[PDB]
RNA sequence: GACUUAAUGUCACGGUACCCAAUUUUCUGCCCCG
RNA sequence: GGGGCAGAAAAUUGG
């Protein structure tokens, strides 16, 4: 019969696609075909369509549900649409009666996948005690073929997460070899209460893990089991966070100096408890001291490999164009390998160490916790070669910084009340920057921070006091976006200095009238291959341009010069002749980062691809001020390059912020983001 | 202590949504979205009747959001007494949050008061918002208010029963556009509500304290907008017709179903339709067409018997029964009733099921748990705030489209609907957006989003918009787009839209593709709508005048203001006209703009005041900045699309059909060109008279078609998720196209008299030799001439950020349609729609003016064949033979199974053109049946039909389609294919005395004849193309002395064909094709001239103009992908050789119409390699055509016994040739001495022209008793056999 | 004044019904015996 | 003794 020729056609195709040898474009356009060939057959035989035929409609939708890619920090619509359709027709597939015994179980089973993971993806629509209903009908029909398929197991362990008492089915759940690890440490814990086969079998689970890529499933799943065990309050998920946390450290090593990461949701919350963990254990009683230290170390090490990378999106790596033909080769090995891998799971300079600083130095770093709500701030001590840690909250300070932010987008220069009253936040808030104890009375300190910290003005806070005394006056502050951009061997050791302009709005003319710029590469009226052909190590480069943030991509903020300017790729590719070369950047960095609307942003500026590029230190503004106080600043650098920033903040009017509040807001916009 | 009566009445649709309280509002997403809009509750059981209103709490909101901006303004004061900033925060701790929680800024100033706000006195804000009173979050009696806020009702007129809810409200599907790939996101619904008739809505306010009235009755004026809607506030002291129309309507189906023309209903349907553009005088004063003269039945389709009656006179009745719905109405509902029962009896209803394109997506107003935030704005004391207002006008310079879903769809009490169910469509696919008075409408998102999508622009930088939000987005263009405020459009046109239909190709086989066919609504060009704009803030930007610069047109500039949803057909191109801008001060005029409410619903009024009539506060802006000092201009927003805009001359006649409107206007055609509708400003009319183009989208099919097959992108059997450069330029399902296309335009059709011309077509069977039954059409296009063209001006848009490659693709693509590969229109094949030539203005850009520019013998066949020595070279003038013969060839036919596919220029095959020349023998007659009167002569003679030449516009012409059928009658006969034209029909049928393998070649599975791979099938179109040919040299004009016109003949009586002649005797069979004989048997219809106009009637007989013998003409024939034998059998069949020749025209069995094709000169191209211009072809490689289509000729014989080798090749070896080429020998042509007497007999002694004693009748001659049925076949079969004395 | 609001907090003017497709393919205004 | 044919067959929505 023509009929059954069809279906086997339907079925042949399908699978096809479940074969671990097909590639997902190949995937693609199988299933939809398959699915036009019954859609067909639907609009044919609309109503005196057999149960299986249903049957198969929905399978072919749970199939088409799993090759549907997640873009944005978001579930798509198309995944919830391909669910709910496979759901309703597979209740008219059920009310569709008297199959054979096989035909009602496969429904049944079918009915229980598609529920799962709908309830997976979506918590609103299909609550918990629909899928324990549904899952106690299915189990009553008696889907209990622990030998044959693993939808049986995945049902098995998900009522096993319910509560429904599977202690008869367990022989049969342990015995079975294609349930993994993972469903072995599961039932262990949630039915025979063993915890010792459990501990081993995470152990290892955790193990597989560090060749399994990012995109895979078992990650989600582990961090979810993870979660769900420091919920009811155990005494295992210490451990686990840890383990888990080496082999993401371990597994996302085998990247290059594209710093890329694939975004999954619950890598926030993994990292959050790693650190919890650890800071959990040293806080717990120890007579060693050195154990103490070490803890507060790998605080600092789970802290530096969370600001490491900065997790592009996947539209943002679809859209982007292509260059240079090699990083192309290994954008597109990580893009199809974690792809591949997505499908795969369903279809079945040297870096330098933490204390390697130069001595008279302290180092700061910080770590905004999101599941405790709190702020974390670690300090080394080079001197002593001593490690500690304090808290605080965040609440306030975000909200102080959000007021700042709406009225200087609206007023620029008028906004100087709320910028005085956002430093005196922090000084409230931070109290600890201030004591003695905790940082010491004349030593450079290095600001490494993780949060919208990265847009807060640190170096100007004010003392909690009457008489406030300003942080800058007593301190010379560095800054830098992680510490696994520090690097050694400056060496500038030329003489020759160039400039670049491409605006004629701001009145730099008595600055192209100096003499420094006596050499063939100072021009007026710039250009990216004009840019290209810097020759070898200037010691000083002035920038002075308009700056475009894509509100997206990172990679393609660019700066305004003619021929379409240049973006953060280009700098990062064709841009070779800048080592050992201090940057002044006339664009603020307001026009280079998009306003933020979130308490989480990471997005990187150019001057962080000058960094990755070689150059010795980038000083710039953090906001708009006039072009006459940038006229000074290069003039000050051009007579004197050895003296500090901090001096000229001080001597120019940077401390009086009680009396006239614009001095205050144009002094203190200038930073410098490098770290010798 | 007073209660104020408060009204306010909406001056724009606003929106509603259904009641919940507070738990079932969270239950739902439409009434979570649906807040701060107006509410609907029902009243009784059953889901049809109920009210609406508007809650206190929403104007409570208004008031005091503008008491904030009103107390900012003046510096935290008003009239003398100055406020505090209020509070606007709630400790949990201590009570509930207040059930509406706030994400905007919240604007503050210094507090000078130097006090602070108790109970027992406080301010007038903090008495306004209600801090210190006795009620508060839980409800009790309605004293103990200090200001209280009472619902709002509707404002109901007329005292009646319940309102409905589809007398008020209609529902609409709004949308969200990605910025990237131009291509909707998700969707969503709303109701909007009718304020013409249900927008009037009267309250109470009462107030208990005689010290904040001035504050409130002064924010009372300062309230802008409300549900989606402006606003004013002011203070006071038919299922039976359907049921009718359903019945009529079977009757007309069932009638048209016992006639066997059930698809003409269908087609009956569209016409219907179409008769809402006309008035009901179609119908009254009967202007409908009628048929032809002298006709027993009418026309196609309006003289169908229906019960008795003609179809016009049961739609005259129809009408008179149904006067009371309109004119509009009764169309429209006849035609969608009768396409209902069409479906039905058909079987199919058209399911319509899409698989995941859904995405219907709310945002979610829930607050996620945390964020509660509170941001304070302060202004700068010394700052300016003012109010801009943009007054103009929209004009359409192209027909627009705004998309709307179906009705049926559109309801707004049932929406209710699921997953699995499928979907009823209606008559028209695509609809258009309408007012309920039929009046078009510029909605106001549509504006919206179009000037969100140019600011971003010309700003260069933006977010894409997050709908599930707790921060308000602080990016530029968010900014600058909360403080613009727009209002809807709606013209003073109210006239119906236009129909526009649109196919898809198959590029296989270069016809349509099943089920491509649909219909769209467009509007028409030339309307003209408002435009209000109004912007308050601290200064005018930059950004927004340079897109109110771009919208704008001028001279030299025009607008390009994109709205709507057709835009790369072209379809919705504004311009911006009559601009004037107007500026209000609003920190010393504010008591102005109070008391004349903003101007909120009189701005129609502002466009025709004069300077001096403005009201007080209101001032002319004359700093508004000019186009060459725009920065955000000729940066960002001038090098978006660049235009290139060309001249084509066509100089054949172009047909574009049209197939409804030749059904539904006098004159009885089947196929007229196309035609517009424009709408005129000045005069308030349409226009009277039409503007005849051509379509965007045949153009734009054009060009697609170009570079598909150059570059090899058409072969691909599906183009999801590619990145081709087919897809790439013109676009797919995940992206828009780069490309835009706008129509070509006659532009030179008043230099012409007669523009259009009529030309009738038949079709001519193979056996009798005669026109098949019903076989014969006309058609109507454009009267183009050689030597006056048309001329077609069309424009194109382009992107900006296209690579080289993609350039040269296009300027390729218009090389090749300046060279002529791709003709225009319809009917190609026969010469109709061929590109002359092109022309580029010179305003078009310089690279693709130097890419353009940059891409800029005596052939003899000498072959004689021995002719038949028989009849004429033994006996010179004493034979008598028949004027047509049969031509017999076997059974079997080669049938060809792997088609050449037209997708791709293959690089084995050939392609080019050959420019021919045609000499006349004997006198040729061609008429032109557009006029049967003609010369003149009918006024003096009834009956009698004289004619002329073909010409168009004076030029004598010959018509390609009479080439094509010789040519493809000769191919037909050489090659044995398959009977392409035959009838079956009386004396069983001689349908089944065929043999099966000669019947004509129905689908591609069974194979194609070489006749129908050459010159194709129903579902294959050709290869060749053949032109019209021109007059070029010699003389002309016959003369004849005695006749009433000079160069005239009026010829003898010519009828029908009768096949019982060739084959009587039941057990006999069809002798093949019908050929006729060459000779010189016109001398005797000349000299018999006197004889002919007596002694028979003017009606038999036809009157025409002659030509002479030694004229030249000139036509062209082009190929593509033919193989190296086809093109050697095609110039063979051309040039046979000498003494061998063709036929063509009228009178040929008296001998009129012998022709000789001599070829001048063949051209062949290779595009696949890389680029030169066309070649010459030298005589050697077309000899060796010619031997390879001789030895393929001998392959298909069998007999392999003749050897191979470079020897000219001998066709009479092969039998069926040799007969072939007897009945095509001239026997006078090389100065010989012999003619023939070839002529027919008498019929019955006695009777007209019989010679004395010839013994030539059909007495003597079909008798049985002399010359059997046996011989007197045979004697048909050979041919030149003598029939005088009868071999 | 019930149906029909809660009051120290409503950016829904927070969202273009959008994207893709040649009214086209084949046809001599022709012509004799009961 | 005498005029015929005057349109026929598909596609009417799908991604
Ligand atoms: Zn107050
Ligand atoms: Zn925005
Ligand atoms: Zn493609
Ligand atoms: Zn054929």
């Amino acid at each position: 019969t023509r009929e059954d020729i069809d279906r086997k056609e339907a079925e042949r195709l399908l699978d096809e696609a479940f074969n671990p040898r097909t590639k997902p474009v190949d995937r693609k356009k199988i299933i939809n075909s398959a699915l036009k060939i019954l859609i067909g057959l639907y609009k044919e035989k609309k109503d005196d369509l057999t149960s299986a035929s249903f049957i198969s409609i929905a399978r072919a939708y749970y199939l088409v549900s799993i090759t549907i890619l997640p873009k944005g920090t978001t579930i798509p619509e198309k995944k919830k649409e391909a669910l709910r359709k496979g759901i309703e027709f597979i209740d008219r597939a059920i009310n569709k009666f008297n199959g054979s015994i096989l035909d009602s179980q496969r429904a049944f089973r079918i009915k229980s996948v598609l529920s799962i993971e709908f309830n997976r993806i979506d918590r609103e629509k299909c609550d918990n005690i629909k899928l324990k209903n549904l899952l106690n009908e299915a189990v009553d029909k008696g889907c209990t073929d622990f030998d044959t398929y693993e939808w049986d197991i995945q049902i098995a362990i998900r009522l096993c997460e319910l509560g429904v008492d599977m202690e008869g089915h367990f022989d049969n759940l342990i015995k079975s070899n294609k349930a993994n690890d993972l469903q072995k440490a599961k039932a262990y814990y949630f039915i025979k209460k063993d915890d010792h086969k459990a501990k081993e079998h995470m152990d290892k689970c955790t193990a597989s893990l560090k060749y399994t890529p990012c995109s895979h499933r078992l990650w989600d799943e582990t961090v979810g089991f993870i979660e769900r065990l420091k919920g009811d309050s155990s005494t295992l998920w210490r451990d686990f966070a840890i383990k888990t946390y080496r082999s993401c450290r371990v597994q996302e090593k085998e990247t290059g100096t594209l710093r890329l990461r694939w975004y999954w949701s619950r890598h926030r919350v993994l990292y959050d408890m790693a650190f919890l963990a650890v800071k959990e254990q040293a806080d717990d009683e120890e007579p060693d001291v050195n154990v103490k230290q070490a803890k507060i170390k790998k605080l600092a090490e789970i802290s530096d490999s969370l600001k490491s990378r900065f997790s592009l999106r996947l539209s943002d790596m679809e859209k982007m164009p292509k260059s240079d033909d090699e990083s192309n080769h290994e954008f597109k090995k990580f893009l199809d390998k974690c792809v591949t891998a997505y499908q795969d799971g369903y279809v079945i300079a040297k870096l330098l160490e933490l204390t390697q600083v130069p001595e008279g130095w302290v180092v700061v770093h910080f770590y905004l916790n999101k599941l405790e709500g709190m702020g974390n701030a670690i300090v080394f001590d080079k001197c002593a070669n001593s490690w500690q840690y304090k808290e605080f909250q965040y609440k306030e300070l975000f909200e102080v910084f959000l007021t700042w932010q709406a009225n200087y987008n609206l007023y620029k220069e008028n906004a100087a009340e709320h910028l005085v009253t956002l430093c005196k936040k922090i000084g409230e808030t931070m109290p600890f920057l201030f004591c003695d104890n905790f940082i010491p009375n004349g030593k450079d300190v290095l600001f490494v921070p993780h949060d919208f910290l990265h847009r807060l003005p640190l170096h100007g806070s004010i003392e909690n006091k009457t008489n406030g005394k300003l942080f800058l006056e007593n301190h010379s502050c560095c800054y830098l976006p992680a510490w696994s951009f520090a690097s050694e061997k400056e060496a500038s050791t030329s003489d020759e200095y160039v400039l670049l302009k491409n605006f004629d709005q701001g009145h730099f003319e008595t600055l192209q009238n100096n003499q420094i710029w006596g050499t063939q590469s100072v021009k007026d009226g710039a250009s990216s291959d004009d840019l290209e052909n810097i020759r070898n190590n200037p010691r000083l480069l002035t920038i002075l341009c308009h700056g475009e943030a894509n509100m997206s991509n990172p990679f393609r903020s660019m700066l305004k010069l003619a021929n379409g300017g240049i973006t953060y790729l280009e700098i990062l590719n064709s841009v070779k002749g800048l080592k050992g070369s201090q940057v002044i950047l006339g664009a603020c960095e307001t026009d280079l980062v998009p306003p933020l609307s979130d308490v989480m942003d990471e997005h990187y500026s150019v001057a962080t691809a000058l960094l990755l590029i070689g150059a010795a230190g980038v000083v710039g503004t953090m906001w708009k001020v006039r072009s006459n106080k940038t006229k000074s600043l290069i003039e000050w650098k051009l007579e004197n390059i050895e003296y500090k920033l901090n001096e000229w903040q001080k001597e120019t009017g940077g401390a009086a912020y009680k009396d006239h509040p614009p001095t205050f807001y144009r002094s203190i916009a200038f930073r410098s983001i490098g770290f010798p | 202590d007073m209660n104020i009566t408060v009204e306010l009445t909406f001056f724009e649709p606003y929106r509603l949504v259904e009641w919940f309280d507070w738990d079932a509002r969270k239950k739902s997403h439409s009434a979570m979205r649906g807040q701060a809009f107006a509410q609907w509750t029902w009243k009784g059981k059953g889901r049809t009747a109920g009210k609406s209103f508007i809650t206190g709490t929403l104007v409570r909101s208004a008031v005091i959001k503008a008491v904030e901006e009103l107390l900012s303004l003046n510096n935290g004061k008003w009239e003398g007494v100055p406020c505090c900033n209020g509070s606007f925060q709630t400790d949990e701790s201590k009570g509930k949050k207040p059930s509406f929680l706030r994400k905007r800024h919240t604007l503050q100033w210094q507090a000078n008061n130097k006090n602070i706000c108790d109970k027992e006195e406080a301010c007038p804000f903090c008495i306004l918002l209600g801090r210190f009173d006795n009620a508060g979050k839980v409800h009790e009696r309605n004293k103990d208010y200090d200001i209280h806020f009472s619902n709002f009702d509707l404002d109901h007129k007329q005292e009646k029963n319940d309102l409905r809810l589809v007398d008020i409200a209609s529902g609409r599907i709004l949308n969200r556009v990605d910025f990237d790939t131009g291509k909707a996101k998700d969707y969503f619904r709303t109701w909007e509500a009718d304020y013409e008739t249900y927008g009037t809505y009267t309250g109470r306010i009462t107030l208990r304290n005689e010290h904040a009235k001035k504050l409130l009755l002064a924010s009372l004026g300062f309230v802008d907008k409300l549900c989606g809607a402006l606003c004013r506030i002011e203070v006071i002291k038919s299922e039976d017709h359907n049921d009718e129309l359903r019945k009529q309507a079977e009757v007309i189906v069932e009638a048209f179903k016992q006639n066997d023309k059930l698809e003409k209903i269908r087609i009956l349907a569209d016409a219907i339709r179409t008769l809402r553009l006309h008035g009901e005088g179609v119908i009254e004063k009967d202007e409908l067409p009628d048929g032809k003269e002298e006709r027993d039945k009418g026309h196609h389709l309006w003289d169908i018997k229906v019960q008795g009656t003609a179809l016009r006179t049961k739609l005259k009745e129809l009408w008179q029964s149904n006067k009371d719905i309109g004119w509009r109405k009764f169309t429209e509902m006849l035609g969608s009733n009768l396409y209902l029962i069409y479906k039905k009896e058909t079987g199919g209803v058209s399911t319509r099921f899409r698989i995941l394109g859904d995405t219907e997506y709310y945002s979610k107003a829930h607050d996620s748990e945390g964020s509660d935030l509170f941001i304070p704005v302060t202004p700068p004391e010394g700052i300016e705030t003012k109010e801009w207002i943009i007054v103009g006008r929209l004009k359409a310079a192209t027909p627009f489209y705004f998309g709307v879903q179906q009705p049926s769809d559109s309801i707004p009490g049932k929406e209710k609907k699921s997953e699995d169910s499928l979907v009823i469509n209606e008559h028209t696919s695509f609809n258009i957006l309408l007012d309920k008075e039929n009046r078009y409408r510029i909605p106001r998102s549509a504006l919206r989003g179009a000037l969100r999508r140019d600011l971003r622009t010309a700003f260069g930088s933006g977010c894409n918009v997050s709908l599930g939000g707790q921060i308000l987005c602080n990016c530029k263009v968010c900014i600058e787009m909360r403080r613009i405020t727009l209002k809807d459009s709606v013209s003073d046109f109210s006239e119906p839209p236009e129909i526009r239909y649109r196919i898809a190709k198959n590029p296989g086989t270069a016809t349509v593709e099943d089920g491509s066919l649909f219909d769209i609504e467009v509007g028409p060009e030339g309307l003209t709508f408002p435009f209000v704009l109004r912007y308050r803030g601290h200064k005018f930007p930059e950004q927004l005048s340079s897109v109110i610069r771009y919208w704008e047109e001028n001279d030299g500039k025009n607008g390009m203001a994109w709205l709507g949803g057709l835009d790369s057909t072209g379809k919705g191109r504004f311009a911006l006209k009559d601009i004037k801008i107007f500026e209000w001060d609003l920190n010393q005029k504010i008591n102005e703009y109070i008391k004349e409410r903003g101007m909120r619903g009189k701005e129609k009024e502002l466009l025709e005041m004069g300077e001096s009539s403005l009201p007080d506060g209101l001032i002319p802006y004359k700093f508004f900045e000019e186009r060459e000092c725009l920065f955000p201009y000729k940066e960002n927003l001038k090098p978006q699309w660049s235009e290139v805009q060309y001249t084509i001359e066509v100089g054949s006649p172009l047909l574009t059909a049209d197939t409804i409107s030749a059904l539904t206007e006098p004159g009885n055609r089947d196929a007229i060109a196309y035609k517009k509708r424009v709408y005129n400003d000045g005069n308030n009319a349409i226009e009277p008279e039409p503007r005849f183009a051509v379509k965007s989208e045949t153009h734009r099919g054009i060009f697609r078609t170009a570079v598909g097959r150059r570059t090899g992108d058409l072969g691909k059997e599906d183009h999801e998720d590619c990145t081709c450069d087919m897809c790439i330029i013109f676009g797919n399902e995940h992206e828009s196209s780069k490309i835009r296309f706008e129509d070509l335009e006659l532009i030179n059709g008043n230099e012409f008299e007669k523009l259009e011309k009529h030309i009738d077509h038949v079709a001519i069977d193979r056996f009798t030799g005669g026109a098949l039954d019903k076989a014969k059409f006309d058609t109507y296009p454009l009267a183009g001439s050689p030597k006056k063209p048309l001329k077609l001006k069309g424009r194109f848009w382009i992107k900006k950020g296209f690579s080289g490659d993609h350039k040269l693709l296009i300027t390729t693509a218009l090389s090749d349609i300046r060279d002529g590969l791709y003709p225009l229109g319809s009917k190609g094949g026969v010469g109709y729609g061929w590109v002359a030539g092109i022309s580029i203005d010179d305003n078009v850009p310089d690279d693709f003016k130097e890419m353009i520019n940059k891409t800029e013998g005596p052939i003899n066949n000498d072959y004689v064949h021995p002719g038949h020595q028989s009849p004429k070279q033994d006996h010179k003038n004493k034979n008598i033979y028949y004027p047509h013969y049969f031509l017999d060839s076997g059974s079997k036919v080669y049938r060809e199974k792997d088609i050449i596919t037209h997708e791709e220029f293959t690089e084995e095959l050939l392609s080019g053109k050959i420019n021919c020349k045609l000499e006349t023998l004997t006198p040729l007659i061609i008429p032109d049946t557009s006029d049967e009167n003609g010369l003149k002569l009918q006024g003096n003679k009834p009956g009698h039909k004289n004619y002329k030449f073909f010409n168009i516009n004076g030029e004598l012409m010959i018509p390609g389609s009479e080439l094509r059928g010789m040519l493809r009658t000769h191919f037909e006969a050489l090659t044995k294919s398959c009977f392409a034209i035959f009838g079956e029909d009386s004396t069983k049928t001689l349908g089944g005395k065929l043999d099966k393998a000669l019947h004509p070649c129905t689908g591609l599975s069974d194979g194609l004849c070489p006749g129908c791979h050459l010159f194709g099938t129903t579902d294959y179109k050709g290869r060749v193309k053949f032109g019209f040919a021109k007059y070029e040299n010699g003389p002309e004009w016959l003369i004849t002395r005695g006749n009433n016109p000079e160069r005239s003949l009026t010829l003898g009586v010519l009828e029908s064909p009768r096949p019982a002649f060739s084959i009587p005797d039941d057990e006999s069979e069809i002798p093949g094709r019908k050929f006729y004989l060459h000779h010189n048997g016109w001398r005797i219809i000349r000299q018999k001239q006197l004889e002919i106009r007596e002694t028979v009637q003017p009606e038999r007989n036809v009157t025409t103009e002659v030509m002479d013998k030694g004229n030249v003409f000139s036509f062209d024939v082009r190929f593509e992908n033919l193989r190296e034998w086809e093109l050697g059998l095609l110039l063979q069949s051309l040039d046979p050789g000498k003494n061998i020749a063709h036929k063509l025209g009228k009178g040929k069995p008296y001998g009129f119409g012998s022709v000789k094709i001599k070829i001048d000169s063949l051209h062949t191209f290779k595009i696949n390699s890389n680029n030169d211009k066309i070649k010459r072809v030298p005589q050697s490689d077309i000899r060796e055509y010619i031997n390879k289509g001789y030895q393929k000729l001998i392959e298909w014989s069998g007999n392999n016994s003749i050897q191979k080798g470079n020897v000219l090749p001998q066709w009479h070896v092969i039998p069926h040739i040799d007969k072939l080429y007897k009945l095509l020998w001239v026997p006078f042509l090389n100065d010989s001495k012999l003619e023939p007497d070839v002529r027919y007999p008498v019929l019955n002694e006695e009777s007209k022209g019989y010679i004395e004693g010839s013994d030539y009748t059909y007495k003597k001659l079909g008798d049985k008793d002399n010359l059997p049925y046996k011989t007197r076949v045979k004697g048909l079969t050979t041919p030149w056999s003598p029939w005088n004395p009868f071999q």
